[PDB]
Protein backbone atom coordinates (compact mmCIF):
# COMPACT_ATOMS: atom_id res chain seq x y z
CA UNK A 1 0.00 0.00 0.00
CA UNK A 2 1.15 3.22 0.78
CA UNK A 3 3.76 1.64 3.00
CA UNK A 4 5.73 -0.79 0.77
CA UNK A 5 4.34 -0.55 -2.48
CA UNK A 6 2.89 -3.89 -3.92
CA UNK A 7 5.18 -5.59 -0.58
CA UNK A 8 2.52 -7.52 2.09
CA UNK A 9 4.12 -6.37 4.88
CA UNK A 10 2.78 -9.05 8.20
CA UNK A 11 2.45 -6.20 10.55
CA UNK A 12 -1.28 -5.67 9.51
CA UNK A 13 -3.65 -8.76 10.28
CA UNK A 14 -7.11 -8.75 10.91
CA UNK A 15 -8.73 -11.45 13.19
CA UNK A 16 -12.52 -11.19 13.46
CA UNK A 17 -12.67 -12.89 16.65
CA UNK A 18 -11.06 -10.49 18.52
CA UNK A 19 -12.94 -7.54 15.79
CA UNK A 20 -9.18 -6.14 16.52
CA UNK A 21 -6.19 -5.57 14.29
CA UNK A 22 -2.99 -7.70 15.39
CA UNK A 23 0.32 -8.92 14.09
CA UNK A 24 0.11 -13.09 14.23
CA UNK A 25 2.48 -15.63 14.73
CA UNK A 26 3.08 -16.75 11.52
CA UNK A 27 4.55 -20.27 12.10
CA UNK A 28 1.15 -21.07 12.48
CA UNK A 29 -0.61 -18.08 11.17
CA UNK A 30 -2.56 -17.32 14.80
CA UNK A 31 -3.25 -14.16 16.36
CA UNK A 32 -1.87 -12.97 18.93
CA UNK A 33 -4.42 -12.02 21.05
CA UNK A 34 -6.63 -15.13 21.09
CA UNK A 35 -4.65 -18.02 19.10
CA UNK A 36 -7.25 -18.01 16.39
CA UNK A 37 -6.65 -18.58 13.45
CA UNK A 38 -9.46 -15.88 12.01
CA UNK A 39 -6.91 -13.51 10.43
CA UNK A 40 -6.52 -12.39 6.87
CA UNK A 41 -3.30 -10.27 5.93
CA UNK A 42 -4.48 -6.77 5.44
CA UNK B 1 -20.89 -40.12 -12.84
CA UNK B 2 -22.58 -43.56 -13.06
CA UNK B 3 -21.52 -45.95 -16.08
CA UNK B 4 -18.47 -43.41 -16.99
CA UNK B 5 -15.54 -46.19 -17.38
CA UNK B 6 -13.11 -44.34 -19.11
CA UNK B 7 -10.39 -44.16 -16.52
CA UNK B 8 -12.25 -44.62 -13.10
CA UNK B 9 -9.44 -42.72 -11.88
CA UNK B 10 -9.01 -38.93 -12.64
CA UNK B 11 -8.57 -36.97 -9.73
CA UNK B 12 -5.63 -38.46 -7.95
CA UNK B 13 -4.06 -34.96 -6.70
CA UNK B 14 -7.30 -33.41 -7.11
CA UNK B 15 -10.61 -33.22 -5.34
CA UNK B 16 -10.21 -31.89 -1.71
CA UNK B 17 -11.35 -32.25 1.31
CA UNK B 18 -12.30 -28.74 2.23
CA UNK B 19 -12.41 -28.12 5.54
CA UNK B 20 -13.93 -24.47 6.71
CA UNK B 21 -14.31 -23.39 10.54
CA UNK B 22 -16.35 -20.92 10.78
CA UNK B 23 -15.66 -19.15 13.89
CA UNK B 24 -15.02 -21.75 16.56
CA UNK B 25 -17.65 -23.66 17.49
CA UNK B 26 -17.57 -25.27 13.95
CA UNK B 27 -15.63 -26.49 11.27
CA UNK B 28 -17.62 -28.08 8.92
CA UNK B 29 -16.38 -29.88 5.17
CA UNK B 30 -16.76 -28.91 1.53
CA UNK B 31 -15.82 -31.31 0.04
CA UNK B 32 -15.34 -30.45 -3.59
CA UNK B 33 -12.48 -30.55 -6.56
CA UNK B 34 -8.81 -29.34 -6.16
CA UNK B 35 -9.40 -26.53 -9.10
CA UNK B 36 -13.68 -27.25 -9.36
CA UNK B 37 -15.11 -24.07 -8.26
CA UNK B 38 -14.23 -21.62 -5.58
CA UNK B 39 -16.86 -19.16 -6.75
CA UNK B 40 -19.71 -21.52 -7.44
CA UNK B 41 -17.93 -23.23 -3.83
CA UNK B 42 -18.40 -20.29 -2.37
CA UNK B 43 -22.21 -19.96 -3.46
CA UNK B 44 -22.79 -23.36 -2.38
CA UNK B 45 -21.69 -22.83 0.68
CA UNK B 46 -23.53 -19.78 1.53
CA UNK B 47 -26.05 -21.46 3.51
CA UNK B 48 -24.41 -24.38 5.09
CA UNK B 49 -22.12 -21.34 7.15
CA UNK B 50 -24.68 -18.50 6.60
CA UNK B 51 -22.49 -16.26 4.71
CA UNK B 52 -23.34 -15.34 1.57
CA UNK B 53 -20.40 -15.75 -1.39
CA UNK B 54 -20.44 -12.02 -1.49
CA UNK B 55 -19.74 -11.25 2.09
CA UNK B 56 -18.03 -14.72 2.37
CA UNK B 57 -14.28 -14.38 3.17
CA UNK B 58 -12.20 -17.35 2.95
CA UNK B 59 -8.79 -17.23 5.03
CA UNK B 60 -6.09 -20.22 5.08
CA UNK B 61 -2.65 -18.97 6.08
CA UNK B 62 -3.43 -15.40 6.29
CA UNK B 63 -4.16 -15.41 2.52
CA UNK B 64 -7.60 -13.80 1.79
CA UNK B 65 -9.36 -16.76 -0.10
CA UNK B 66 -12.08 -15.54 -2.24
CA UNK B 67 -14.26 -16.76 -5.48
CA UNK B 68 -11.55 -14.73 -7.87
CA UNK B 69 -9.59 -18.05 -8.46
CA UNK B 70 -9.91 -21.43 -8.03
CA UNK B 71 -9.19 -23.87 -4.80
CA UNK B 72 -5.76 -25.43 -5.49
CA UNK B 73 -4.22 -21.61 -5.81
CA UNK B 74 -5.02 -21.86 -1.98
CA UNK B 75 -4.12 -25.57 -2.07
CA UNK B 76 -6.63 -26.00 0.86
CA UNK B 77 -6.79 -30.22 0.15
CA UNK B 78 -7.52 -31.75 3.91
CA UNK B 79 -7.21 -28.19 5.89
CA UNK B 80 -9.78 -26.19 7.83
CA UNK B 81 -10.31 -22.52 6.15
CA UNK B 82 -11.18 -19.97 8.48
CA UNK B 83 -14.94 -17.98 7.17
CA UNK B 84 -15.56 -14.73 9.01
CA UNK B 85 -18.08 -11.81 8.70
CA UNK B 86 -16.98 -8.35 7.79
CA UNK B 87 -18.74 -4.73 8.15
CA UNK B 88 -21.50 -4.08 5.23
CA UNK B 89 -19.43 -2.59 2.08
CA UNK B 90 -22.02 -0.34 1.10
CA UNK B 91 -19.72 2.14 0.41
CA UNK B 92 -17.77 -0.29 -1.53
CA UNK B 93 -21.00 -1.08 -3.30
CA UNK B 94 -22.88 1.85 -4.56
CA UNK B 95 -26.91 0.82 -5.82
CA UNK B 96 -27.86 -1.93 -3.44
CA UNK B 97 -30.65 -2.35 -6.14
CA UNK B 98 -29.08 -5.34 -7.87
CA UNK B 99 -28.36 -7.89 -5.17
CA UNK B 100 -29.03 -5.52 -2.81
ZN1 LIG C 1 -7.86 -12.89 17.88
Amino acid sequence: GSMAEASPHPGRYFCHCCSVEIVPRLPDYICPRCESGFIEEL
Amino acid sequence: MAHHHHHHVDDDDKMLEVLVKTLDSQTRTFIVGAQMNVKEFKEHIAASVSIPSEKQRLIYQGRVLQDDKKLQEYNVGGKVIHLVERAPPQTHLPSGASSG
